[PDB]
């Protein structure tokens, strides 16, 4: 037998369904969702972190000229100076005092660091869903776990199981993401090969094992001063420091719908958007013939107490005169009240006792007991604590749902203006009808 | 390893919570709205402070 249901998605919160089958006497199920997981696809682009400069030792030549030649390095230059006079710790360094020159050179190369310390650019695409639930069936707790789509099916003793697709598609990742050490960050990282001097991606690399560095620093050379061998020079700081001290608040202080983050994997849990369906599939020897099942033959309703807070604060007795000894199942006819027992047992001549959660100021609704239905009425009271720490148990009210005596007094007011409309009509038909006859 | 801090005091009134706190040092408080607009809000805390939300 296969059945089709539909379960919004919230967690922590039971749902139940009817099962009806002629011939058989009704069951009923319980269900409840504990973990929604969302993860996308990635790919790299490239990633970045600090450098190093590396500088050798001059080349000091008197009573002459030097020069220097072009290399392949990054950020290589070179430069030649004039009239220059160097002094060491026990005199003059050589014995010209005119047509000396200094050499000075740089470059620029990657830190050893980068092992550790580096960030990472990524491009995501369409993700996956997954899905694990919690199932009552014949008295037992029974677990599954599957992926959110039509293409999975598991079977768990004997039955059949299948999940999905999702209503909504909806995720809370752009196309460019950035990682570091458990944050997502969403940044518009600038292109390769067309970095900055002093923002986000002035070094780039394709891999921490790549020998192949692009960097786009300011480098110039400048006068060494008088007396003293040194090579000076002027450069912008690094950006990816700068980076971290400003970077601002993470993906997961300000992502919507209470979605929360984790990094190793990229993942994304608990997003509260759309509705999920569910397809079960019974075997024929769960089901217990109508004529073996026991019946109920009277009923009454009393309802001593009721108010209508965010919990279970309703209670109910029945009473019952029932032909044999067995079970039978509880459901209620009415969407607006729910009630938390799924199944009592049944002997004699007794009562039985329920509880039930309602957002009625006046309610009314109908039990059904092993296919006989009984009638129950009462009045609920408002309470008074202004805040709690959990969620709702039942649904939201319409505007068909109304108090008793506020309906009394729109029926007459309503009735009452209409009576005078009526009575004033009938006057004026009659006077045309002797007109049009006089004439 | 780093610290934690103390618990506050609560009151709860019509549609509005009511809190005071005790700092011992710079702390960071922040707060938003679950559901389709966030609404982040961002402060640092240095003193003993009353806020109402
Ligand atoms: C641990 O160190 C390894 C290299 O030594 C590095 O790849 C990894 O990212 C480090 N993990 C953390 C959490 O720092
Ligand atoms: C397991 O089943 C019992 C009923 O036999 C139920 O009370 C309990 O809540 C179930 N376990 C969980 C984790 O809900």
């Amino acid at each position: 037998y296969e059945h089709v249901t539909v379960i919004p998605n919230t967690v922590g919160v039971p749902y139940k369904t009817l099962v009806n089958r002629p011939g058989y006497s009704p069951m009923v199920l319980e269900m409840e969702l504990q973990s929604v997981t969302l993860e996308p696809t990635l790919s790299l682009d490239y990633i970045t972190c600090e450098y190093k400069t590396v500088i050798p030792s001059p080349y000091v030549k008197c009573c002459g000229t030097a020069e220097c030649k072009d290399k392949s390095l990054p950020d290589y230059s070179c430069k030649v100076f004039t009239g220059v006079y160097p002094f060491m710790w026990g005199g003059a360094y050589c014995f010209c005092d005119a047509e000396n020159t200094q050499l000075s050179e740089a470059h620029v190369e990657k830190s050893e660091s980068c092992k550790t310390e580096f960030a990472s650019a990524y491009r995501a695409h369409t993700a996956s869903a997954s899905a694990k639930l919690r199932v009552l069936y014949q008295g037992n707790n029974i677990t599954v776990a599957a992926y959110a789509n039509g293409d999975h099916a598991v079977t768990v003793k004997d039955a059949k199981f299948v999940v999905g697709p999702m209503s909504s598609a909806w995720t809370p990742f752009d196309n460019k993401i950035v990682v570091y050490k458990g944050d997502v960050y969403n940044m518009d990282y600038p292109p390769f090969g067309a970095g900055r001097p002093g923002q986000f991606g002035d070094i780039q690399s394709r891999t921490p094992e790549s020998k192949d560095v692009y960097a786009n620093t300011q480098l110039v050379l400048q006068r060494p001063a008088a007396g003293t061998v040194h090579v000076p020079y002027s450069q912008a700081p690094s950006g990816f420091k700068y980076w971290l001290k400003e970077r601002g608040a993470s993906l997961q202080h300000t992502a919507p719908f209470g979605c929360q983050i984790a990094t190793n994997p990229v993942r994304a849990v608990n997003c509260a958007v759309g509705n999920i369906p569910i397809s079960i599939d019974i075997p024929d020897a769960a089901f217990t013939r109508v004529v073996d099942a026991p019946s109920v033959t009277d009923m009454s309703c009393e309802v001593p107490a009721c108010t209508h807070s965010s919990d279970f604060g309703g209670v109910a007795i029945i009473k019952y005169t029932a032909s044999k000894k067995g079970k039978c199942a509880v459901h209620s006819m009415t969407n607006a009240v729910t009630i938390r027992e799924a199944d009592v047992e049944v002997e004699g001549n007794s009562q039985l006792q329920i509880s039930f959660s309602t957002a009625l100021a006046s309610a009314e609704f109908r039990v059904q007991v092993c296919s006989t239905q009984v009638h129950c009425a009462a009045a609920c009271h408002p309470p008074k604590d202004h805040i709690v720490n959990y969620p709702a148990s039942h649904t939201t009210l319409g505007v068909q749902d109304i108090s008793t005596t506020a309906m009394s007094w729109v029926q007459k007011i309503t009735g009452g203006v209409g009576l005078i409309v009526a009575v004033a009509a009938l006057i004026l038909i009659v006077v045309l009808c002797v007109s049009f006859s006089r004439h | 390893r780093v610290p934690k801090a103390r618990n506050p005091t609560v009151t709860y009134g019509k549609n509005q919570v009511t809190m005071l706190l005790y700092p011992d040092h710079p702390t960071l408080l922040s707060y938003r709205n679950m559901g389709q607009e966030p609404n982040y809000h961002e402060e640092w805390v240095t003193h003993k402070k009353e806020v109402t939300l």
